[PDB]
């Protein structure tokens, strides 16, 4: 995949074979007022292997 | 984007959606660009949310 997150931060390989689990976390992860603790880089000097 | 780059002080510069180092080569069809002039406090307000 191309973008920004895939490509700076978890570039997931193109051979990749397993499974993906998804599910939303709005209370366990997000709060009122604000919730900035995690980090995502949108800057890199190149893609990520 | 030189003008936006070189030209001017730029003292304000930041912005969270799109990298504006990775965005010569990025390509759109139309931007919304609007025009104002504050005192220097109302440039630091300026942010989403
Ligand atoms: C981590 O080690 C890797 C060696 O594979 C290097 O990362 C590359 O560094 C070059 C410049 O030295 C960049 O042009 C590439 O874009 C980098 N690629 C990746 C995937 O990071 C480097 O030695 C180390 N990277 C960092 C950020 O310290």
């Amino acid at each position: 995949q191309t973008g920004n997150i895939a490509d700076y931060n978890y570039k997931l390989p193109d051979d990749f074979t397993g499974c993906v689990i998804a599910w939303n976390s709005n209370k366990l992860d997000s709060k009122h007022s604000g919730n900035y603790d995690y980090w995502y880089r949108l800057f890199r000097k190149s893609k990520l292997k | 984007y030189s003008v936006l780059y070189n030209f001017a002080p730029f003292f304000a510069f930041k912005c969270y959606g799109v990298s504006p180092t990775k965005l010569n080569d990025l390509c759109f069809t139309n931007v919304y660009a609007d025009s104002f002039v504050i005192k220097g406090n109302e440039v630091s307000q300026i942010a989403p949310g």
